[PDB]
RNA sequence: ACUGAACUCCUCACACCCAAUUGGACCAAUCUAUCACCCUAUAGAAGAACUAAUGUUAGUAUAAGUAACAUGAAAACAUUCU
């Protein structure tokens, strides 16, 4: 409706000519889902292309530095320290985390790791990305926390801060190659279907139906 | 000061509201059914009533005749009063017509109601429906009404 | 809230309690009619300076009369249709100059008074008075 | 004619706070059964209104593009027929309308 | 003003007077610049006559912060937690010593409007005075026009 | 002691829900479909036992919280307050319906089973009372009835009428204190443990658990007080507008046990009476119901 | 725009002040205020209380246990005053109760004892601790201090005051600044009785007397609104007390209390306390 | 210009204890240059003070003043933002703490009289603000009867005391 | 015989009640010079201080939500009618 409504006003502009360039630091979307199950030489050659991009990196230190990132970035969520949240989360990672927790807090522990994070997958960028290119890895994590969320006036909405709740999550990191300064950052989630449904909230909940516009059906 | 005056000042003058209500009435005739500000209807309504007892004699009383000519200014519906509404009422005597308010017009905030024929053939109004038998207290008043008859 | 009793009931019982009320307003009026058959207070002749109770009346109109003289004279009529006494009262408990009586009018719909009032008029037996 | 000492807040405010210049609130308003609106007692549910006035709009529409100009109003009764309707032995002879939609309930 | 100002009755703290009185002055501040020619009175002050006044009032306490500023202060926190600062800005050696004397003179609560300039807690002797105690009695106690 | 007779039987059955919503489990969700010709095609997320219905009318609107008196759960009647226990469809139900003779009996039951409350808690401490129950009757009855049965010494003397008086100012003042229907499903042998001193209320559970197949029971509380009841009953005393009692009867087995029932007449808000139509419907209830 | 800071300054002085009336922060301790110095203030307050005695058991009396747990808590993330408080309190009791019988003979064991409990109550000790300016100085873990804490700082420092000075010198203390406390509050504000008649009846039953009759000695506006009685208590045709009273029962309960008042020697027109 | 009323709604209260009172929530939230007037927007705001969200609703269905239809489709923004982004679990359950209005940015033209002589005519602008409260309403405070004034009346002539003496 | 003042006494301290006019001791805020630096000092200078001019400009009140203003009727909003 924009370019319609743009046009019966009269406000006709023409296209944003200037040399510049809009920078991002973080492709949208994914490459490639790893679809889980009920419960490769493409990884190997994606790796090749990392080492080669960036020498100094190693597979197997991967999972201990990506489950300190996830601690450290939910005990951020806590603290309210949103600078170094963004210089550890991508822009797309930022908004789906950090928008619907404002006017409210949030409590989340991390108690320990049953399972070890453990690597699945790892996906290349084709160079075809404004002339850059960016790296995806996959972690499967299975670990015991706390969760508990406080409204604006400090009520629970759901959880419990002493009783934790097994979880299995499948986290999905990225980094940018081009640059040297990028670091790898969580970028989205698979929530595969499979998977059961979370607590609900102690709360009940209504919705509102078909609104009959002035004539039945 | 008025006391007993059952007209009641409308427009401009007497020829305004009898000019303003014969309009109402040929608006009103082919519909079988208009709305318009409270004080007109109630006003309409009894000149509708005395209009149909007087047509009830048929077209071939002149007088009759030229009263509806004078009535109505589309010169078309009073042959469909004579041959339609007249066999409707045959049987009727009173209460020719139902009045009801209905919320107010938008921009005056004025007191409106609509006023129709009764027996039309258009769907019907959401009338106020008087309460239902099978309440508590309707049921009790057949139980002693029973009971009365019962006793004599 | 404030309602009334004509919309909480259905229209074959409404006809029913008109009459019914209305043939209680009768009996009651018919069972009145005779004071004497009731014990009546103690009778006393007019003594001087003694007074009269008054009563209520009904307006209808107005129509001519004319004398022996043969001269016009307009005269009002009054009509009575009950008339009934309401209630008594002692020159002391009063505090007056003199005692009072209470005189009632035309009979009206019992819905439409006070519940006070409609205990009055029960436990006097009389129907209401406007 | 003209004031002298202009008026305080005080006596502003007692007059244009005192009861009558107020609004009274009603105690007159219920929930209508069938569309489950409020309405007030002695008035019609808007909403039913409107519904039926629209209907009454679109009758009215057809029956003119029937008529097909003004000064035709015919001298006989008239009946509308929804679809999955057939004319009835009564109103054989009287006119009929066609509307292109399913019977309502609530309508005969 | 009276009715603008608040007020208060006559009274003392913790009955001071009965028992071993003490001087409800617990702890000044004083708050003088080196430079500064309104703090010259204030250097001179407490470079001669602060040590003399500390000597015969042990029981107060002194703090002396010594900083850079415009105007110079005193601040005067006595028992009950009342605090009350007073600028010495431009101020004579004898004025401040006569200030300071009625700082450690004062009690701990405002000035205000007294109301009275007594306060009696037990103000009665030969009982307070009521309706009857200046009229006799009667036999039986009857009052007046009663025959039993 | 009679007063502590009471007071046990509220523990006991304060004890008894307590087990029954610890039992059911937590967090536990469920989906109801809204019925009827007013705002339909609605699903309200709840809980299988802390919600109710009440619950659902304040999520819906105050019209509903303040107008309803019960509700049908897939066409069966059901407790305002009572929580629902499954997904299901729900409706409504006013004293302005169609057919309301459900509510109607709803409203009988709740005011014969707040005369027996307040006939119960009226009598002399040092008397006793041996109530049986609350009987069914039809709407055109006239009256709720509540039967009982008392001491031997009081046979021959009947309630008078500023006993009919302060009987029916105990009510108006209960009706102003407002307390809810705290409702209940019992098992036979809890209620049997609860009413276990009546044999009157003994013999009239075990008939209520062999009409039963299970033998679950209702329970319904007022505060203090306790009874049982056939069918489902209306959430705030405060909806009976006006209350009283309209005289006594004594049923000819009388050697055997007497058998006393006191009649009552009222009715709400939704629909109040006028003075005389309402003493003509008192002077109707002071007839003896032959049921 | 007017050229010019000296009015800004000022208006942003008053501005702040604004502020900090509208929303003021919450109260905390002189201690870590600033211009504090904690030996030269115990030193100081020794001085100022007339008093010269150890430091080492001035601050075991001061300190508590809840402040010794947090330092230590915060240490890992010394002598409490309890023994002191245990004394002062004991010697306290014992000096109080010894010149309140020396005072008042008739006074019974209960009563004195009741007497003394509230003079050592929380609310007293803690309202005169606090003009006597020990809240600060004494150490704890919450804020504001709570007052049986408070209580035990305060006669923690009294069984210091015992056992480095003296008894006598206790004594004096004391003596003048609970009794001071006391002058106001008479005996039935302090200590509460209930069915006083019964009192006063057991009471001269013990002393041997007949048991007396309560007569309304005079009355007005027995019908008014504002009924008032005054009640004779006479024992054998001899009167001992009188009452004024709303109502017959107010008039006589007054005058038991009066009467009790002059036989355990509490008067309000009593000797003064000697200093 | 002010605009704290939004900002209002932006306070965040710490976690709660479980041990402790319920706090109900508050809400607030207002329209911005209305055309209408301050005399009698004042007037609906008072009616609809005190009372529940429902009953609002209908009073200002059924009132026949302008401004009645702003203040609706108002408290209709405000319940559906209430129960969608603050936590509000009964849409029903709320009631008016205060509404209010306020002047706003409102502009002049000239009225032309007889003889040459004009006058400023001010159009006039108002903002709405409207605070709402989950919980039931307070119930309205009772008159006090004859027992409250003869209860206050005696502790008068109780705490009243002899005057400029000792 | 008493009551009865800013008179007089009484405890303390005192320059602290007249129009026009005249003589004196201080001072607010500002710029400059030099100090000082949570707002001050010593000197000079001056567009140097407003409860009042049917005072000027801007805003907002009272009068006042008052005086005053406006859309012919019905309906498919196509048309028709007065
Ligand atoms: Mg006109
Ligand atoms: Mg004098
Ligand atoms: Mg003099
Ligand atoms: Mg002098
Ligand atoms: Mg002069
Ligand atoms: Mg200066
Ligand atoms: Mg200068
Ligand atoms: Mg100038
Ligand atoms: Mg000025
Ligand atoms: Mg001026
Ligand atoms: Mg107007
Ligand atoms: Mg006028
Ligand atoms: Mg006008
Ligand atoms: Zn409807």
């Amino acid at each position: 409706f924009a370019m319609q409504h743009a046009r019966k006003a009269g406000l006709v502009i023409p296209p944003e000519k200037s040399d510049r360039s809009i920078h991002l630091a973080c492709t949208a979307g994914i490459f490639d889902a790893y679809v889980p199950p009920e419960g490769t030489m493409a990884s190997q050659v994606s790796i090749r292309r990392i080492k080669d991009y960036d020498a100094n990196f190693k597979i197997k230190d991967f999972p201990e530095k990506a489950k300190d990132i996830f601690i450290e970035a939910h005990l951020c969520l806590n603290n309210s320290d949103h600078d170094r949240l963004h210089t550890l989360v991508t822009e797309h990672c930022f908004p789906d985390m950090t928008w619907d927790i404002k006017y409210k807090t949030v409590r989340w522990s991390f108690v320990e790791s049953l399972e070890p994070s453990h690597v699945v997958q790892v996906r290349c960028s084709s160079m075809m990305n404004q002339g850059n290119v960016y790296g995806q890895i996959t972690v499967r994590m299975h670990t015991r926390q706390t969760l508990a969320i406080y409204d604006r006036f400090g009520r629970l909405m759901y959880g419990q801060e002493d009783v934790p709740k097994d979880v299995l999550e499948y986290v999905v990191f990225e980094k940018q190659l081009t640059n040297p300064y990028g670091s790898w950052r969580m970028h989205t989630k698979i929530v595969p279907p499979w998977a059961p449904p979370k607590q609900p909230i102690l709360k009940t909940v209504m919705i509102p139906g078909p609104q009959l516009k002035p004539e039945e059906e | 000061i008025s006391h007993g005056r059952v007209f009641r000042r409308m427009g401009l003058g007497p020829e305004s509201r009898i000019h303003l209500l014969r309009n109402l009435l040929t608006g009103l005739v082919r519909h079988e059914r208009i709305e318009a500000p409270w004080a007109r209807v109630d006003e309409m309504r009894g000149y509708a009533e005395k209009l149909i007892d007087y047509g009830k004699l048929g077209d071939t009383n002149e007088r009759a005749m030229r009263m509806a000519d004078f009535w109505l200014t589309e010169k078309d519906l009073i042959p469909k009063l004579f041959q339609v509404l007249a066999p409707r009422y045959k049987d009727q005597t009173g209460g020719y017509t139902r009045m009801l308010q209905i919320p107010n017009r938008s921009l005056d905030r004025a007191k409106m109601a609509v006023i129709e024929y009764k027996g039309n053939c258009l769907p019907p109004l959401p009338l106020p429906r008087r309460d239902s038998h099978l309440t508590l207290l309707n049921q009790l008043l057949q139980g002693l009404r029973q009971d009365l008859r019962q006793s004599q | 809230s404030g309602t009334w009793w004509d919309e909480h009931l259905s229209e074959e019982n409404v006809p029913f309690i008109k009459q019914l009320v209305s043939d209680e307003d009768k009996a009651q009026l018919a069972s009145k009619l005779c004071p004497l058959k009731d014990e009546p207070w103690p009778i006393h002749p007019w003594e001087p300076g003694s007074f009269r109770v008054g009563l209520i009346a009904l307006k209808l109109g107005m129509m001519p009369l004319w004398t022996k003289d043969g001269q016009k004279h307009v005269v009002t009529l009054l009509q009575v249709q009950d008339c009934h006494v309401l209630k008594y009262t002692s020159k002391e408990n009063c505090n007056g100059k003199m005692a009072t009586l209470s005189v009632g009018g035309k009979t009206v719909s019992r819905f439409r008074k006070a519940t006070s009032i409609l205990e009055f008029y029960r436990e006097l037996g009389l129907p209401p008075k406007q | 004619a003209a004031p002298k000492n202009r008026r305080t807040i005080e006596v502003n405010r007692c007059r244009r706070r005192n009861p009558q210049k107020l609004i009274k609130v009603k105690n007159n308003i219920d929930v209508c059964p069938e569309c489950g609106h409020l309405k007030q007692k002695h008035v019609l549910c808007a909403y039913c209104y409107e519904k039926v006035c629209k209907e009454t709009a679109e009758i009215r529409r057809q029956i003119g593009k029937q008529e097909g100009g003004p000064f035709k109003a015919p001298t006989i009764e008239t009946v509308v027929l929804y679809t999955g309707e057939t004319p009835s032995e009564q109103d054989q002879g009287k006119r009929i309308i066609e509307r292109d939609r399913k019977r309502p309930s609530w309508f005969t | 003003t009276a009715r603008g100002t608040p007020s208060r009755f006559l009274a003392s703290v913790l009955h001071n007077g009965l028992g071993r009185y003490v001087q409800q002055l617990q702890r000044l501040s004083f708050s003088v610049s080196r430079d500064g020619a309104s703090s010259r009175g204030a250097r001179e002050f407490v470079e001669r006559e602060v040590i003399d006044f500390a000597r015969r009032n042990p029981g107060v306490v002194i703090y002396v912060n010594s900083r850079p500023c415009c105007v110079p202060r005193v601040v005067a926190e006595y028992l009950n937690g009342a605090v009350r600062e007073e600028s010495i800005h431009c101020k004579s050696v004898e004025e401040i010593s006569t200030l300071v004397q009625k700082l450690a003179d004062q009690s701990g609560l405002d000035v205000i409007r007294i109301r009275k300039p007594f306060h009696t807690d037990n103000p009665s002797i030969q009982g307070q005075w009521h309706p009857f105690t200046n009229k006799p009695t009667t036999f039986r106690g009857l009052r007046p026009r009663e025959v039993q | 002691s009679p007063t502590e007779l009471t007071e046990m039987r509220n523990d006991l059955f304060n004890k008894e829900k307590a087990r029954q919503l610890s039992l059911t489990p937590r967090t536990e969700k469920i989906e109801v479909k809204h019925v009827g010709k007013t705002d339909p095609g609605t699903v309200f997320v709840m809980n299988k036992n802390i919600s109710t219905p009440y619950s659902c009318a304040m999520h819906l609107s105050e019209w509903y919280c303040r107008k309803s008196i019960l509700a049908l759960v897939d066409g069966q009647p059901w407790d305002m307050y009572k929580p629902l226990t499954k997904s299901c469809e729900i409706k409504f139900l006013t004293f302005k319906d169609c057919d309301p003779g459900e509510v109607n009996k709803a409203y009988w039951r709740s005011c014969a089973m707040m005369m027996g409350c307040v006939i119960e808690r009226a009598f002399k401490d040092e008397y006793m009372v041996n109530l049986v129950r609350a009987p069914e009757v039809p709407v055109i009855s006239g009256a709720f009835c509540y039967d009982v049965v008392l001491d031997s010494k009081l046979d021959e003397w009947m309630p008078t009428k500023e006993n009919l008086r302060s009987f029916t100012k105990d009510a108006h003042a209960l009706i102003y204190k407002d307390l809810p229907f705290e409702t209940l499903e019992v098992e036979a042998k809890v209620a049997l443990e609860i009413f276990q001193h009546s044999k009157y209320k003994v013999d009239f559970i075990e008939e209520k658990a062999s009409q039963n197949p299970e033998r679950i029971v209702k329970l319904h509380r007022i505060g203090d007080f306790i009874d049982v009841s056939e069918g489902p009953l209306i959430p705030r005393t405060s909806i009976c507008f006006q209350y009283e009692v309209s005289a006594v009867h004594n049923l000819q087995p009388t050697q055997p046990s007497l058998i006393r029932r006191f009649q009552g007449v009222s009715l709400p808000v939704h629909l109040r009476a006028h003075f005389t139509i309402w003493d003509k419907l008192l002077e109707r209830s002071r007839k003896m119901v032959t049921e | 725009v007017k050229k010019g800071f000296r009015a800004a300054f000022r208006f942003q002085k008053e501005l702040e002040r604004q502020r900090l009336l509208r929303c003021p922060p919450p109260p905390v301790r002189r201690s870590e205020k600033p211009n504090w110095d904690y030996h030269a203030e115990i030193q100081a307050f020794g001085h100022r209380l007339q008093e010269n005695f150890s430091l080492d058991l001035l601050k075991t009396a001061f300190v508590n246990s809840c402040y010794i747990k947090s330092e230590e808590a915060k240490r890992q993330q010394l002598k409490s005053n309890q023994e002191l408080s245990e004394q002062g309190t004991s010697f306290s009791q014992t000096c109080l109760t010894q010149f309140l019988e020396d005072e008042y003979p008739d006074m019974p064991t209960e009563g004195i004892k009741n007497l003394v409990d509230f003079l050592t109550g929380e609310e007293v000790v803690c309202h005169v601790a606090r003009n006597l300016a020990v809240e600060q100085l004494t150490l704890s873990e919450e804020f504001p201090v709570p007052p049986a804490v408070l209580q035990q700082t305060f006669f923690a420092v009294i069984g210091a005051l015992l056992q480095s000075s003296g008894p006598e010198r206790t004594a004096l203390f004391i003596r003048d600044f609970l009794i001071t406390q006391m002058t106001g509050k008479e005996l039935f504000e302090m200590w509460k009785i209930i069915n006083p008649m019964g009192l006063l009846v057991e009471e001269l039953k013990k002393r041997n007397v007949s048991a007396p009759e309560s007569r309304l000695t005079r009355q007005s506006g027995g019908t008014t609104a504002l009924p008032l009685y005054f009640v004779g208590l006479y024992c054998d045709k001899k009167l001992i007390a009188e009452g004024p009273g709303e109502t017959v029962l107010v008039a006589e309960e007054e005058a038991a209390r009066v009467a009790l008042r002059k036989l355990y020697g509490f008067t309000e027109n009593r000797r003064p306390w000697n200093y | 210009i002010s605009r704290k009323w939004e900002k209002k709604n932006k306070i965040v209260y710490p976690p709660q204890l479980p041990g402790e009172p319920r706090r109900p929530a508050e809400i607030y939230h207002c329209r911005r240059q209305i055309k209408y007037s301050k005399d009698k927007m004042w007037y609906l705001a008072k009616l609809i003070r005190g009372m529940s969200i429902d009953q609002a609703l209908a009073q200002l269905e059924f009132n026949d003043k302008k401004g009645a239809k702003i203040i609706k489709e108002v408290l209709l923004e405000a319940q559906d933002m209430a129960v969608r982004d603050h936590n509000v679990e009964f849409r029903s359950n709320l009631y008016i703490a205060e509404s209010t209005s306020g002047r706003g940015q409102c502009l002049k033209r000239i009225r032309y009289h007889g003889r040459g002589r004009f006058g400023i005519m001010e159009k006039v602008y108002c903002h709405y603000f409207v605070k709402l409260v989950e919980g039931p309403p307070p119930p309205p405070e009772p008159p006090k009867t004859a027992v409250a004034h003869a209860k206050e009346y005696i502790q008068q002539l109780r705490s009243r005391t002899i005057v400029h003496t000792l």
